[PDB]
RNA sequence: CGAAAGGGUCCUGUAAGCAGUAGAGUAGCCUUGUUGUUACGAUCUGCUGAGGGUAAGCCCUCCUUCGCCUAGAUUUC
């Protein structure tokens, strides 16, 4: 069940990517970045109940373990294990290559 | 439909042809912009009536590179050889 | 040079006869073109068509008509007496492979 | 102006072809069409669709690990301009396009090598279950190259043999239903 | 130069070089058995509408000795060394 | 000129079928486990950028086939 289906392809309904998501696991500075251009009194349960693999926000802990136990999160986690899309392999993919010297 | 900078030896003429008309093998006028009319029709090339008065009558035109892809669709390659060195070896190929 | 007696098979594209025609008539529509392209490949405007492949054509529904169907047109005399035209065709649907990559080819009589 | 690339299929991707998305991390991502520009806003993995360079690498099916493809680069360090050394550029250009040809002919040709024994095999086993199937004579056809055999003294197994060669090269197709004779 | 060398390399050693009449024959008849598998099938297609009615029963059609003789022909059966004029009712 | 067909150009996204020490696990037979084995089993991989469609207002084809043709009728300082 996606809420609003028809317009769910819009720009001011995008959703944070993959490879994004990749980067805020890797590396706790991006995540802090993206976390600051959000506000955390606006944030469901005050951004205390967040899932980095879902880039989700979630009212409470228990809400956050029960999320867990979903398949939208094992998905995330398949996907995540299988590895994100970037422009490294695009360049690999048609066997181009950086010269740096 | 070859540049000084693009080294495509390639005719105007769009991979499978311009849409409902078919290839250009005569000599051909390119002008910029767009025509009143459609395609097939005859059309009237006039000298101006007056002395110019814009800059834009005095440029010189130094072209770098002419779309030859197919308009039939979303084309990515100006040759059937540029087509096929991107794609590969096909089924067919091998079959014949 | 050519005989009043003769028959040809066919491959008829009715795809592109068919294209954009409201959907309660493609079949009826397709009957008719199978008519006129008679008509036009045999000169003759008595055309009938063979039940088989008025179900061939009915096959998957009303708008459901093949893209190509393999068809013999056999230009046939009529012997009635008091008849309007002197030949008519019958149309029949062949049993075939695959309707594509076929050339029109004249049937032997034997 | 240079010839980029699709990010998500991998085509080139010409001038004036395609669409840029602007990502607000500093990442820009160039598609050559619609059709890769939405699957990407639908966040489909070009990885996982077939028609991708990205699926066809992964999966192994371009020619990736050969000297030929070493050439082109992002050159990130200029070089001064030389007319000879772009004339010979040039032709080095079009020798390595022909090695690289013929290297993904042999490559294409490595992965299709088994399909002949495969369907020898799948053709033996068709034929012999269908053996009945195969094309023969009429009876009445056997019955008149008996009496042709007895009359001229010939070999009857020869004239089958001719009148299966002639049956196979006279092809006949069976037209459905027939005419109503009217009253 | 290390790429017309390695070129040379590997039309030397055979890198490029390219290579049965039963195995035509057994191919060419399995494309003839998958044809007339395919006429099977057509006709099964052209006689079944299952979907909107049943299938008259065999034994309430009678059958045409014309038709029966050819079929028995085609199969490759003397129709004449077995007389079936004497059992085709009138 | 028309109808097919072939080639090109586009659209989709990898056909039917077969096979596989891929497949969570379950049940049998015995060497009672040593891919033990056989059977089933979403899916995965290979054959396969394959299959399908392509002018109906896409392109090319004296040199790929089959057919058509110097009419009929009406009228005119
Ligand atoms: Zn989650
Ligand atoms: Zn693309």
């Amino acid at each position: 069940g996606v809420f609003a289906k028809r317009t769910m392809t819009k720009t001011r309904r995008r959703l944070r990517d993959l490879d994004q998501i990749e980067r805020d696991l890797r590396s706790p500075r991006h995540l802090q970045q993206y976390k600051e251009t959000k506000a955390a009194e606006d944030l469901p349960g005050l951004g205390l109940y967040y899932c980095i693999e879902c880039a989700k926000w979630f009212e409470s802990e228990t809400s956050l373990v029960g999320h867990r136990k979903g398949k939208p999160h094992k998905r995330r986690l398949k996907q995540l294990k299988e590895g994100a899309y970037t422009h490294e392999e695009a360049m690999a993919a048609i066997g181009y290559r950086i010269d740096n010297g | 439909a070859s540049t000084e900078t693009d080294l495509t030896k390639k005719k105007i003429t769009p991979m499978g042809g311009f849409v409902r008309y078919g290839e250009v093998n005569n000599d051909y006028v390119m002008i910029k912009g767009s025509v009143p009319g459609v395609k097939k029709r005859i059309m009237t090339l006039r000298k101006s009536l007056f002395t110019h008065t814009s800059r834009k009558a005095l440029e010189k035109v130094e072209l770098k590179w002419i779309d030859t892809s197919s308009e039939f669709g979303h084309g990515a390659f100006q040759t059937a050889a540029e087509k096929k060195q991107f794609m590969g070896t096909l089924k067919k190929d091998l079959q014949t | 040079a050519i005989a009043d007696v003769v028959a040809r098979e066919y491959t008829i594209h009715l795809h592109k006869r068919l294209h954009g025609v409201t959907f309660k008539k493609r079949a009826p529509r397709a009957i008719k073109e199978i008519k006129k392209f008679a008509q036009k490949a045999m000169g003759t405007s008595d055309v009938r068509l063979d039940p088989q492949l008025n179900k061939k054509v009915w096959e998957q529904g009303i708008k459901g008509v093949p893209f190509r169907i393999r068809v013999r047109i056999s230009r046939r005399r009529n012997d009635e007496e008091g008849a309007k035209e002197k030949l008519y065709s019958y149309v029949q649907a062949v049993n075939v492979k695959n309707p594509k990559g076929l050339l029109t080819s004249v049937v032997e009589e034997e | 102006m240079r010839i980029e690339n699709c990010f998500f299929c991998g085509r080139p991707a010409w001038p004036s072809k395609g669409i840029t998305f602007m990502r607000n991390d500093g990442k820009a991502f160039r598609f050559c069409r619609s059709k890769c520009h939405k699957n990407f806003k639908m966040k489909r993995n070009p990885r996982k669709l077939k028609w991708t360079k990205a699926y066809r690498k992964n999966a192994g099916k371009e020619m990736v690990v050969d000297s030929t493809l070493q050439f082109a680069a992002r050159r990130n360090v200029p070089v001064r301009y030389n007319r000879e050394l772009w004339q010979k550029t040039l032709k080095a250009m079009e020798r390595i396009s022909e090695i690289r040809a013929r290297r993904e002919r042999v490559f294409y040709k490595k992965r299709m090598a088994g399909k002949r024994a495969r369907e020898v095999a799948a053709a033996r086993k068709l034929v012999a279950e269908n053996e009945h199937l195969l094309p023969r004579l009429r009876g009445s056809e056997k019955r008149r190259l008996a009496e042709l055999a007895a009359e001229r003294g010939v070999d009857v197994e020869e004239l089958e043999r001719e009148e299966l060669a002639k049956l196979a090269s006279k092809k006949k197709s069976k037209a459905f239903g027939g005419e109503v004779r009217r009253v | 130069q290390a790429l017309e060398e390695e070129e040379e390399r590997l039309e030397k050693e055979g890198f490029y070089d390219e290579d049965d009449e039963e195995e035509e024959e057994i191919l060419q008849k399995a494309e003839y058995i998958r044809e007339q598998h395919a006429l099977i099938r057509n006709e099964a297609k052209m006689r079944k509408s299952l979907k909107n009615r049943a299938i008259i029963p065999r034994k309430a059609v009678k059958k045409p000795l014309s038709q029966l003789e050819d079929h028995l022909d085609q199969l490759g059966v003397d129709t004449e060394a077995i007389g079936l004029r004497a059992r085709a009712q009138t």
